[PDB]
């Protein structure tokens, strides 16, 4: 099959909009597609930019021995329109069927005899996994969520309550209750550079403009590192989590797309 | 698979003319969305119209979180099998001629080693081992048995599901002490039943999240036939109910197959002369909705 | 060498014919090849479609402890013509010479001394193997036969009498005497999508039409799972086979090829 | 192998004109089928005609199932060697100039490791090992000794045959207690002799099923010569008779080489000016048919 | 990352016109050199000017050799973090639309093996192991938090530093007996403190030698805006002070973060109609120079 | 981004100049680049040639048991101009961020139990490493320095004092105190063939000529091999180093580049 | 190595005109043969003529079989080092501007593993290992020290020679009991000395057979210079004498370096306007021929 846009002339427009309050920039490229073989108007939106992690470290109220790290468990990327004459006709990335390589060995060794079994699974992982949380003909929302992190003795999950808990149980500095920056992944210590794409159609010679809203943002967890002490006097830090502590800290911008003149107006932003 | 098209075929001027269109249909209540892309092909070497139909979009798994207060016994639904089908009608002249994917005659690698050994200054040993290497998909796609000259259907079914290093399990796994342990958290937990399942994020995404289908059907239509015809597309999920139970000594798990289904069927009218597809009828149903 | 059809113009026709009684669809593409360098008429037939496995499960007559699984041990794909002016001039796939990778090690370790030998063979397998059962200048028949299946402790052959035997010796349901669907290969639980190709010539300006018959179908085995019990009370299932129980359950369609007008007529089917 | 054709050769307009044809010949009684494809090449850089001949089709192995009632002693024929040859006639001006495949100067990988070791707080050890890696074909193709300027012939012979993990065996394998164990089922079976052979499906396909040959001969013909000539193509199989025998203590196996042969020779008349090949003569024979 | 540009796009005649230029700015005292390459793109499909800016050149790490006479306690500076940023001014119509590199959602390979074993004639064993494979960079690049629609900035920070087989260490590594051992020569040396650091040549080149940056910013400018605008480029290094100390029993190491910084900021005037860039302002500073 | 010179017409000139005293040849290719898209003059200099190692072996003054090997620890390649209208706008090679592949395994084996850890780093090395010692808009200097050498029991560093120390402690020949030629790398026993590239711009229609100086040369270390003897009479050689014994043994040539006529004049050389 | 030539360079019409020629010179008595191929290039972008010279052909190793009757002491010559050089004359305007191959800054792979282990129910262990992987050539090519702006010379020298699993050895290997054992058959043989060397066929081909050189020199000539000039090509071998000796207790081996040399120098006159090369002078010599 040939996708809408293959073989087409493009008219390119860009808009770049930033929010100081949310710490987000949306760098959106709109390619109006003049696909002579398609009977609708078509636009491809490339959604890029930068969402600061806003990771922060602070002392728990009225104690010296519980400190906090507030960090982005998930990043949010969404596209929506209410225009009934518009459909979402493609988007990337999509969810895929989970796959692994298996190797299974059975064997024996008859000298004193013996049977052996061995089975290995092997697969790739990433710090953050992107999943489609919801999608219909007018919108698609992705969640980019903490998944798997290399640490000194193996890997830890994005749900482990001790993730990021550090090494210095008597420090007064809240930063020191958590692992240092070179042990943090870039999506926690600096932020995320989304790259998402959607293709939308519009019923021809109806209207002037359609409104699209693009939302980028974060859901923050809080990890509490609490000093605990063995009976025999040894002190270390233990993690607990408020999962989904600050949800939908999101920057939404509205764009008005003029299908005939290939213009964009950036209207509102929250 | 073989390929008919000969090496460096001589094509006539403008052999292929292609027309594109798209059409969608949503059921917001079921969270199912059909996003269809069409290529109509006029091909001078061929006496029929061709329509390539890509069926994409979304089918939610229908997963429901268990209630964490359930104490002795808990349960949840999860998406165990999906079905997509494209069909034309028996009175029209439109046939399903090709489609992807197709059934897999699966392949794997084998390696067999024999070892002998003799050491004194004594004794011997013989060795044998056999290793098999293969890819393992959590859900597997095959053809639905209603496939024929006017209908292609695919079933995407839970296949090999890991549970914290145990398994793989499937919808009928069975342990004579523990039952079906596919999503059982642990055998001896002192957690509530509602809290003693495999963590949500470890379940495969097709079982708890959204399936994003991508299927292709290729249809032909005789040039003499009426210019409009109808094509029906069905996207459906089927849900099993996974349960646990504390029997005083330990946890048991059970998986009940085909406890509910949710289905979204759309009919489109295809105009083969103007190369347009319009949705004309939609139907959504659920065998046992909650409430 | 350049094959007939390389460099040629094609005239394409398709026919799709299904049988409810046999559970088969034949989706045949005919490419008449206008090879100006060849002195005969030429047609390439791509033979695709779908053959339902028709796997079924039932209780053996007058007992509760033997149950049956009837399943396609082999699928049948055949092409024939009786027209003396036609030859089969190519077909795919063909049988190949069987090959394996070998690694052989000999070694010693003189400390208490010792000699060691090791030899590894490695090769690929598939669930079903395709072999040419017979081929001459007017016909070719392939058999696509159960070969090798991954199971929990290794692989089993398509001839092993315990293949597919399951786990639940007191179930009343015949399905439960056999391994579940996710342990069955797709060619047993759903069916086969053949893809075969043949090239045929025809002596020019003789005739109007030639008849070809294309046969697709299955040979079914029956596995009987029988409850057996150890002296000390343990029950399990044991398999036995009727091999070739239902042979040539086949759907044959006749096609009349008009070489001059590039038409196909689908005449009879059984 | 080396290649004469220079980097970015300058070709004249229409250097090559190619004509194609095919011709077949079957022996239904022997199950041998010759399916021949031809390319006649007129090449302005060259003063001869070229004919590329691909020889394909089918040669049954001649395998016969053993009788399962044979009790003390049984036997069967299996296909141990095939032969294909293409030749022209000594009075015509047609030579065999090239062909494929050719004899293989076989290659393999070697790896040799030495290890030393010293450990106290004691003692030492030296290690040596040698590993060889190579591809092993069940049947091997080489040139037939009658190959010359007017004839190319290939022999495809049983090479390395595995028997349920034992072997590889060949047509002359020999064990001073058990004989040739190539297709012996087991040394101590209490089965009938007729039932104590390696299962049919484990034998290689060339030994029990159909060989599908693919050979290429390239012939040249002087432009001044008569316009028609004859080309003879022979497809042949040779069969060994594998036997077992129960000697009271255990099973013996034996393989008797070249116990029968079946041969199909066809002569075609090639018209080099009209680019046609017609079958004019066919001959089938079998040294010792059953009956 | 995704790509907007469709398969085989139809381009108009002379879609792209490209103009190139370069401009440089050096601070000889800081050993920082900005070497900038520009591509101005006039693109008929687009209503803005594009400027691609590659920022290359040199930033010395600011490393200082320790004094080898230091006897009980020594120290040196090393380059722990670099920063590069490109920005336009809030009153002009020039935005930063794209850039490379971007933040990495890091990937790694996992392999998990279970083994069981049973041997008598006895006993059992279970095995489990988990292997992770990944690439490890001595310094890692991420976005600076001041990035927005008018500014792109990157931070290149000491990441995983090996010390004669120990580590990797970083700027905050910590051992409750030995401190931060990142560049400590040995725990028990009888060398002077000044001589008891990791050999210079084993340190990573970004920590002791020259960083050669390569960053790309892509800017857009509205066609209606004034024809000249200004772009500010900052190259900066930040230095930590690594120390050792002999405490009578053994050596301790310490790393003090952000003990100095050296920065070179240049402003260029960009004429978007003539496609020229000229340096108009340069600023160099160092928080705590030696002396 | 498109580099200066991509898509351009070139005017090529070469100069080859050798020094008997320093043992150096500079084979320089100058490609004036006529890049119609660039608003400055541009020249690409490919700097090749040959620098003899000048490795030598001699006896230490007034003793028979210390002998010397003087050898190139580093080779020097430099390019400079003083012309303010010229900038260096590219050069290769550049310094890169150091990277390694890691594999880390953790495991256990509960029979008598046991925990195992394993970590492997893997990376490539070369005999000599090239680093940018200094670079600004008018000059770039590379040092190509002894780094890592295979020997019988592993590898040795370019800083190890026993590097190259040989096997024959009673020889009278100084050569015999050092490992033989087939154990020396080619950059010590024969010399170095530099291959460096720089691109330079020049402000258009200003001047006639600019002067560039290209320096190639070596810094020599001396290794002293000293016979030492165990208490029990065994003799072997031990290495010590004068590091940087003979520094900047360099051959500098001046070239005058005429930007308008595309000529080069080779003026001075030291 | 770097490359000057820019991405998608704009070439003028007929930028390059190429002329080819070849010229040879043999010394049948030394078994040395120079087979030279020339490409003269006229290049509108360049103000000099270019000549690419490939030097190929044969240089025998000068190996001599040992006399098998030698009883206590034997010896033979073998080819230990070859030299090829191309030069122009100091009064002409022809320079050597480039050549291949060049000196190798050799590369190898390193892998270092640490392992720890703790097992009770006990004890610990630390592991360390280091693996190096590299290619090993039996002879190595480097530049000859007389290389300068008018001469390129290469030396091809015995490098790493294996002796039945022992070694690698080279021309100076040394064992304080056995001497240089490079081609010694065995330490304790009771064979005659003449028969106690490594079998001929196991020696490397450069040491006992024919070297087939392939070197490229690239020369430039000023357009104003005289139209003819001379180019001298030297092919030379150098031979060591390998010896063994029975000392009553065991065998000793010795290798004497540079015991003979054989050299073939040819001068060709190159006409740069007509693009012809003619041999005008040949010289062959051998320092110590047999007799």
């Amino acid at each position: 099959i040939e996708n809408i846009g293959d073989g087409a002339e493009v008219v390119k427009r860009t808009e770049d909009t930033s929010s100081d309050k949310w710490g987000v920039t949306q760098n959106i490229q709109f390619d109006f597609v003049k696909d002579k073989k398609y009977n609708k108007d078509a636009l491809i939106l490339k959604m890029q930019g930068f969402i600061n992690s806003k990771t922060t470290y602070y002392n728990y109220k009225n104690t010296d021995h519980i400190k906090a790290m507030r960090w982005p468990f998930q990043y949010n990327i969404g596209l929506k329109t209410n225009d009934p004459n518009v459909d979402l006709i493609n988007y990337l990335p999509k969810n895929k069927i989970d796959s692994v390589n298996v190797s299974q060995t059975l064997g024996y060794n008859i000298g004193n005899g013996s049977f052996n079994y061995s089975k290995t699974i092997s697969y790739n992982q990433q710090n953050y996994i992107s999943e489609v949380e919801r999608q219909n003909s007018k919108s698609v929302q992705w969640g980019i969520k903490a998944n798997s992190f290399i640490t000194s003795l193996g890997k830890m999950s994005g749900h482990d309550p001790n993730l990021f808990v550090g090494y210095k149980p008597y420090s007064q500095n809240p930063r020191d209750y958590f692992v240092p920056d070179n042990e943090l992944p870039p999506l926690v210590h600096s932020g995320f550079n989304p790259s998402f794409i959607a293709t939308v159609s519009h019923e021809k010679g109806s209207g002037d403009t359609s409104e699209f809203e693009i939302t980028y943002g974060r859901n923050m967890d809080v990890t509490h590192a609490t000093r605990r002490t063995t009976h025999y006097g040894n002190s270390y830090l233990e993690g607990s989590r408020i999962h989904n502590a600050f949800v939908n800290r999101n920057y939404t911008v509205k764009y008005e797309v003029n299908w005939k003149t290939h213009e964009i107006k950036v209207k509102g932003h929250n | 698979a073989q390929h008919i098209t000969p090496v460096s075929e001589k094509k006539v001027d403008d052999k292929i003319t292609l027309y594109k269109t798209t059409a969608t249909s949503d059921s917001d209540k079921l969270k199912i969305s059909q996003i269809l892309t069409f290529n109509f092909i006029k091909d001078k070497s061929y006496d029929k119209d061709t329509l390539i139909l890509k069926a994409a979009g979304n089918i939610y798994s229908g997963y429901t979180k268990p209630n964490p207060k359930d104490t002795i016994s808990s349960q949840f639904y999860w998406g165990s099998k999906y079905n997509i089908s494209i069909n034309s009608d028996s009175n029209d002249s439109v046939n399903v001629v090709d489609y992807a994917p197709k059934n897999q005659n699966e392949e794997f690698q084998v390696q067999q080693t024999v070892g002998y050994s003799y050491g004194g200054d004594g004794n011997g040993s013989k060795s044998f081992s056999e290793t098999i290497n293969y890819k393992q998909e959590s859900y597997r796609t095959s053809l639905d048995k209603r496939t024929n000259f006017k209908k292609i259907g695919w079933d995407v079914e839970a296949h090999k599901i890991m549970n914290n290093g145990w398994g793989p399990y499937g919808r009928d796994s069975y342990h004579s002490t523990y039952g079906n342990e596919m999503f059982l958290g642990s055998r001896q937990s002192n957690l509530n039943a509602g809290q003693n399942f495999l963590e949500y994020h470890k379940m495969p995404v097709l079982s708890r999240g959204n399936f994003n289908p991508e299927f292709i059907g290729v249809l032909s239509r005789k040039q003499n036939a009426a210019k409009k015809s109808k094509i029906t597309v069905t996207y459906q999920r089927e849900m099993d109910r996974y349960t646990n139970f504390w029997n005083q000594l330990h946890w048991i798990g059970n998986n009940y197959k085909d406890e509910n289904r949710a289905t979204h069927t759309s009919i489109y009218e295809v105009d083969w002369e103007n190369h347009t597809v319009k949705l004309i009828d939609t139907q959504s149903k659920e065998k046992n909705p909650m409430s």
